[PDB]
């Protein structure tokens, strides 16, 4: 849908979290450093948001 | 029951050689890793 449409839509710092081994490291928390932007998109489960 | 996933940790981290197969590990979908297939050839209905 962005390539098809004049308004400039633009995405960057595309992120994805391993809640798969759960080690309880700060990986998450490390790849969120590098983040900027007003909106920010989210795609959880209830238990685990 | 909370200890589901703890269980399969240790399962997918095991890897278990010295067995009658010899060097069983699964893979990240869980799958064999490190088979062996027999190559074969039909020569006159016959395998070799």
């Amino acid at each position: 849908t962005i390539e098809n449409s004049f308004v400039g839509w633009e995405l960057e710092e595309v992120l994805l979290l391993d809640m798969s081994l759960d080690d309880g490291d700060s990986k998450i928390q490390n790849q969120l450093k590098k983040l900027q932007s007003p909106i920010i998109l989210l795609y959880c489960t209830k238990e685990e948001a | 029951w909370k200890t589901g996933p703890l269980f399969k940790r240790v399962l997918m981290s095991s890897k278990y050689a010295d067995g009658v197969t010899g060097r069983v590990e699964f893979n990240e979908d869980g799958d064999r890793k490190f088979a062996n297939y027999s190559i074969m050839n039909l020569q006159n209905r016959k395998l070799v």
